[PDB]
């Protein structure tokens, strides 16, 4: 597929004294894998 | 490499560690005893290398091993204790109070003070790596705290039991333990940690130094606490459990000052000579006597301030209109319209002929009775224009006085939801800066009517919310947000994509200014809108919700948005929020300015304009040269807007200060912009603003130590800034008269005396800088720089005024603005 | 008209005591700095003809000193090697900015004028800057408040205040000189004043402006009084000034009179026949009766500042500030050391401060003790017959 586009990124949000006091209260506040193989009569096989 | 004694005692220790390690377990008791007499003897000296603690560094491991061996008994704590405070050497998982717990918890003051110290910071340090739980682990720790903070208030340490006490989150204990001889060392260091904390623990110091102030009958300053905190039902504790009435008056000099006023019951002592002095009814009277104490009541004629003799089609007489009122504002005096009359009004062309007569009221400023006589002369006039500029003249006139009669409600009544957008334009202004801080719900129930009907234009909603805001400032009135949300909520992409619909914006977060948290409803209420009308409309209400807070995470989401390319306006507005969260603490100011000067390097167009409305927001009637500099080589920008801004920015900057460098930066600049009037007007109008009331007045919105935020200057401030977030449309333009809201701002720079009887007390002051010479956490600030006046008297920004002699006592400790003087007993 | 350079410094945390004030109004300025280098990274993160202009023009630029420039489209330059050329000049350059000595830009190799490079300023007078800002503020200056109040007089309301003299038609000093014995504060007030100035600071040492060759130390005192008047207002701080300005003399020498010839070419700037803009000058002295009237003189240097050895109070004031940051015992009185009637400069009170800190430390306390002061006043201090008077 297309390799999808990329935007552009902040980079890692400053880390200020009191951020970490922020975010806690912040949270306070709140397979198969089958062994056959069936191939048609043209059988591509290695 | 040591001494013969030093080695001997080093010998001693280890015999005694030796023996305690030999299982004897019969000769433990005196060989403990031996130890601690020596740890202690060692400790409560003066020594700071306590020699026992240092020959038994090694042997740290063999006492905890001593320790956890030996079976439970007195030994055991009686050992506990020594390995604490050895451990008070040696760290890393923080064992001191860890064994002091399990201890023979005697006093905490015989292993000196330095123990004291460690097991107070440890005691910080647990508290913040426990959670809510272990509830009774946390017991024990408060019964420390408890014998930590009264040692470290015998011990001139209060600074030190203010921080275990603020860091413990429980700044509540101090009440017991202050005396009148700490007060003043433990309330100045509250405060000036409140600056830089943030919520709730912001207003639980603020509250803690509340008490503490009440508790020694220190009236005014806990008022001043209590005007911090906007919280009304304190401050009016606070004036009715008063018995004193001379600090009652001195406290109602202060509420006038400030934006309240307290309907008082029919109770107090003097409740019409209270009401009097916080209605501001004597406000004029003083201003003129201070006017005539200097000689400057000769008004001076916009040439005067041009001075074009030495070194007018259209605006630059609307220039000269603004001019005249920005200089002569509050004398009552006039040259141009006072006098001659019926020639300024006239000949402006049309549309600025409204703010032309709103000059009018400026020059009537706190003058109600003199401004109806004569603003009436001019408010009777064939064309809508001049009555729509009398009814804003009679707006500003009775701004910052409570008048017990309504002369504004009722005129501006009338020609309220008036069969036309112009007369309703200045009416509902005059309303919105007449009755600012009172928060009346007569007057919204007279204005928020108006926003919905067919006929009203974005200009008379916008300057509805303007109004409604303005009158309920910071006061979350349920019926100012929800019409405003209606509004917003009843107009399509197109219809609000005007620019008048800054406003209702504007006035959601004037309504919301300074509560901060509390605002998630309105920006949850609010998540509806279209995307380029919700960006602008979020942002502008969280900047007016954290005005004067000084929260670094707001700011920082605020860079994020400026951060963002959008080839928008909201980054216009996060860029006078991020001024607008700074104007408080004088730290967070200045390292705005430089994140100010990295977004004009390092920024677009958007944002370019809108630093310089924040330079003009951080620093207010304050001319400093590090942002007149930065503003005079903006005033040359090939952008018009940045210019445009830059320039009334250098007006806002030096407004009320005459200053001389930026009266030449204008008058050059003025010739330089000769052949542009777009840019003739802006100068024009800066230096109005230079010489706004002849160096009289201040827009700053922070009058008593720099520390109370005045909510309806901030208003006034936000409105006009906002405004010029497009000035090309919202002011070059249409809506000129929205610069008479920066009335709500300004306000008397002067010292004025009395005596307890409201009669002028001339006395002798020293004025100069607020500077100190040692902080020491907790010692007071003295002035450097004397400069010996006589009051009345002007302050300058950064002016403190102390008695210079000691005949007087002030009731309040601030001497700004009208100061009552009780004559000291003493002497003197 | 640059404008200001100024000098950048941050914020002053008023409690010099370690305590959570101080550190939540470090953190502060900290989470400020964050903030801003977030900013400029996310600045770059979400960040034709001019460029292709740049490629035409050379990619070794040279350097050259335009002269006579001719026509509008041919100019003469030099080489910096002596030879010259009739260059012509590309369309890119300004016009109508050029002028004769202006160090122009030329192409490599078919050298054309292409830039004029208006930023020709020497290394050694643009080392000579001031880019911080020393953290002397006028608060860290026990007494001399005399001394204060003439050099605000003189460098600082000219530029907080400029209405006072304008209107009384009177212009403020443009010169100072502080001069003193050795060590009083004259170095103290010069720092002071960088620090609290809004103007571009000058520091020079007059043992600088000499230089090896000949006609280089003039040419150098004109360059710095140029980059002087190009940023304004300015303030140059000629520290030691007696290195060059002593009595001008009758020399026999070379070296002397070319040293001279930089004296004259400073007092030619100083005030000489044109002019002079918003440049101020500090001078500062320890020997003044030793340099020339023509310098001393009272238009070229308005104010003239004795630093005398201070007096008792001053004395006071200087123990007090360079203890205010030691933890000073209860034991010590500072009265003792101010009363003796000794010789005693600001420098010699903060080396006894010094030495009474490290007599504790010798003997293992923190906390300094009257001994210990008493011990350091007799072994710092290392420098009329009796009965003669009465
Ligand atoms: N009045 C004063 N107040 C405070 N410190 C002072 C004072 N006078 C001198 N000092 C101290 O002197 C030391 C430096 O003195 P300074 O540089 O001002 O001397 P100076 O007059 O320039 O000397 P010199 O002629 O040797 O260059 C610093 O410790 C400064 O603190
Ligand atoms: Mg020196």
């Amino acid at each position: 597929e297309v390799p999808k586009e990329k935007e552009k990124e902040k980079v890692s949000t400053a880390v200020l004294s009191i951020t970490a006091k922020a975010k806690k209260k912040e949270k306070e506040k709140e397979e198969p894998e089958p062994n056959f193989q069936l191939l048609d009569n043209p059988a591509r096989v290695m | 490499e040591l001494s013969e004694e030093d080695k001997q005692l080093q010998d001693e220790l280890e015999m005694l560690v030796e023996r305690l390690g030999e299982k004897d377990t019969s000769l433990y008791r005196p060989a403990l005893e031996e130890l601690r007499r020596q740890i202690r003897s060692s400790t409560t000296s003066m020594t700071s290398v306590p020699k026992p603690l240092k020959f038994l560094r090694p042997h740290y491991g063999k006492l905890k091993e001593i320790y956890e061996n030996m079976a439970p008994g007195e030994n055991k704590r009686f050992a506990a204790d020594i390995i604490s405070v050895l451990a008070m050497t040696m760290s890393g998982e923080r064992e001191c109070l860890k064994y002091r717990l399990v201890g023979s918890q005697e006093e905490l003051a015989s292993w000196g003070h330095e123990y004291v110290r460690h097991l107070a910071g440890e005691v910080a340090k647990e508290w913040q790596e426990l959670d809510d739980a272990e509830k009774v682990q946390r017991e024990p720790l408060l019964t420390l705290v408890k014998e930590i903070v009264p040692y470290n208030m015998a011990h001139n340490a209060e600074h030190e039991a203010c921080d275990l006490l603020m860091e413990i989150e429980q700044v509540d204990m101090l009440e017991k333990d202050i005396d009148e001889n700490a007060y003043a060392k433990v309330c100045l260091y509250l405060t000036s940690c409140v600056n830089y904390v943030p919520e709730p623990e912001n207003s639980a110091l603020l509250r803690c130094a509340l008490g503490v102030f009440r508790k020694f009958s220190r009236f005014p300053e806990a008022l001043r606490l209590a005007l911090m905190l906007n919280d009304m039902e304190l401050v009016e504790d606070i004036f009715t459990s008063c018995k004193d009435v001379v600090v009652q008056k001195q406290m109602a000099f202060m509420l006038g000052r400030h934006g309240v006023f307290l309907e008082l019951s029919e109770d107090v002592e003097e409740y019409e000579d209270l009401t009097e002095i916080m209605s501001n009814v004597q406000l004029n009277s003083n201003f003129l006597a201070l006017a005539r104490e200097l000689d400057i009541m000769e008004p001076k004629v916009p040439d005067d301030i041009y001075k074009t003799h030495l070194e007018d089609s259209a605006r630059m007489n609307l220039a000269s209109s603004f001019v005249n009122g920005f200089v002569n504002a509050a004398f009552g005096q006039d040259k141009l319209l006072t006098d001659d009359g019926n020639k300024w009004l006239y000949k402006n062309k049309d549309h600025g002929m409204l703010s032309a007569a709103a000059s009018l009221g400026m020059i009537l400023l706190w003058d109600v009775d003199g401004g109806l006589t004569q603003i009436d002369k001019y408010l009777y006039s064939s064309e809508d224009y001049i009555k729509s500029g009398a009814l804003l003249a009679c707006g500003i006139v009775n701004s910052g006085v409570r008048n017990e009669c309504d002369p504004a409600l009722a005129l501006l009544s009338d020609y309220v939801l008036h069969n036309s957008n112009t007369m309703r334009l200045g009416s509902i202004f005059g309303l919105g800066l007449a009755y600012a801080g009172s928060n009346r719900e007569d007057v919204l129930t007279l204005l928020l009517p108006v926003m919905g009907d067919s006929k009203s234009s974005m200009e008379v909603a916008g300057v509805t919310a303007l109004a409604c805001g303005m009158i309920a400032v910071g006061s979350c009135n349920g019926d100012v947000t929800s019409t405003i949300l209606q509004t917003i909520m009843e107009k399509s992409e197109t219809e609000l994509k005007d620019t008048y619909a800054r406003w209702l914006p504007l006035g959601l977060g004037l309504n919301h200014l300074g509560k901060g948290e509390a605002i998630e409803a309105i920006l949850a209420a609010l998540e509806v809108v279209s995307e380029p009308f919700r960006s602008f409309a979020n942002t502008l209400v969280d900047v007016c919700a954290y005005a004067g807070s000084g929260n670094v995470l707001k700011v920082q989401q605020l860079l994020h948005i400026c951060s963002e390319h959008f080839d928008g306006a909201h980054q216009g507005v996060a860029v006078l929020g991020i001024a607008l969260i700074a104007m408080g603490e004088e730290i967070g100011a200045e390292m705005a300015l430089r994140t100010f000067g990295h977004l004009l390097r390092y920024g677009e167009p958007t944002l370019r304009r809108a630093v310089p409305l924040a330079l003009a927001l951080i620093s207010v009637s304050n001319p400093r040269l590090n942002i007149l500099d930065t503003l005079s080589k903006f005033s040359h920008d090939a952008d018009p807007e940045v210019s445009y801004n830059s320039i009334f920015a250098m007006g806002m900057v030096g407004s009320g200060t005459n200053n001389a460098r930026l009266a030449a930066m204008l008058r050059q600049l003025a010739q330089y912009h000769a052949k542009d009037p777009n840019n003739l007007f802006m100068v024009r109008l800066a230096q109005g603003l230079t010489h706004l009331g002849k160096g009289t007045l201040t827009l700053c919105p922070y009058h008593s130590d720099r520390q109370l935020m005045s909510q309806v200057a901030v208003a006034g401030l936000l409105t006009v800034l906002v405004s010029f977030l497009d000035v090309r449309n919202i002011i070059l333009g249409k809506s000129h008269y929205v610069l008479y809201g920066l009335v709500a701002a300004m306000q008397p720079r002067m010292l004025v005396t009395f005596d307890e009887e409201l009669r002028p007390l001339p006395v002798s002051v020293r004025v100069g800088q607020a500077v100190d010479v040692v902080g020491q956490a907790g010692k007071p600030k003295t002035i450097t720089g004397f400069q010996t006046h006589t009051t009345p008297v002007l302050l300058a920004h950064g002016e403190r005024a102390e008695l210079a002699t000691e005949e007087f006592l002030p009731v309040t400790p601030i001497l700004e603005g009208f100061v009552i003087l009780r004559k000291n007993p003493n002497y003197d | 008209t640059k404008g200001p350079d100024a000098a950048s410094k941050l914020p002053l945390v008023t409690p010099h005591t370690q305590c959570r004030l101080k550190l939540l109004k470090l953190e502060r300025i900290k989470d400020y700095l964050l903030m801003e280098e977030e900013f400029i990274r996310n600045q770059e993160q979400m960040k034709e003809e001019r460029s292709k202009v740049d490629d035409l023009r050379g990619t070794p630029m040279s350097v050259g000193t335009l002269e006579e420039i001719i026509d509008d489209n041919h100019a003469i330059v030099s080489t910096s090697v002596g030879s010259e050329h009739y260059v012509s000049i590309l369309s890119f350059v300004d016009k109508d900015l050029l002028e004769p000595g202006c160090s122009v830009l030329l192409n490599h190799k078919v050298h054309a004028v292409i830039g004029v490079l208006m930023d020709d300023t020497d290394p050694l007078v643009t080392v000579m800057k001031v880019e911080k800002a020393p953290q002397e503020t006028y608060a860290d200056i026990g007494g001399l408040d005399n001394q204060i109040q003439e050099i605000k007089e003189s460098v600082e309301l000219p530029l907080t205040h400029p209405e006072y003299y304008e209107e009384m038609g009177i212009k403020p000093p443009k010169g100072v000189i502080l001069y003193g014995p050795p060590g009083t504060g004259k170095t103290l007030l010069a720092k002071a004043v960088a620090n609290q100035t809004s103007a571009t600071f000058l520091r020079v040492v007059g043992s600088e402006l000499i230089q090896k060759y000949l006609g280089d130390g003039p040419k150098l005192v004109r360059e710095l009084f140029r980059v002087a008047e190009e940023h304004a207002p300015s303030i140059v701080f000629i520290d030691e000034i007696d290195a060059i300005g002593t009595k001008r003399y009758d020399s026999n020498s070379g070296g002397e009179r070319e040293i001279q010839r930089t004296m004259l070419e400073l007092l030619n700037q100083l005030d000489g026949f044109d002019s002079r803009g918003d440049v101020k000058v500090i001078m500062a002295t320890n020997r003044i009766e030793t340099l020339d009237p023509a310098l001393i003189r009272p238009g070229r240097i308005d104010r003239k500042i004795e630093f005398p050895l201070p007096d008792e109070k001053t004395k006071k004031r200087i123990f007090q500030i360079h203890t205010s940051r030691m933890t000073l015992a209860d034991d010590v009185t500072l009265d003792d050391l101010i009363m003796a009637k000794d010789d005693l400069s600001g420098a010699d009170i903060k080396a006894i401060c010094t030495e009474a800190g490290l007599m504790a430390l010798r003997e293992r306390r923190m906390k300094v003790t009257n001994e210990d002061f008493k011990k350091s006043k007799e072994n710092v201090l290392y420098k009329t017959p009796e009965g003669l008077y009465l």
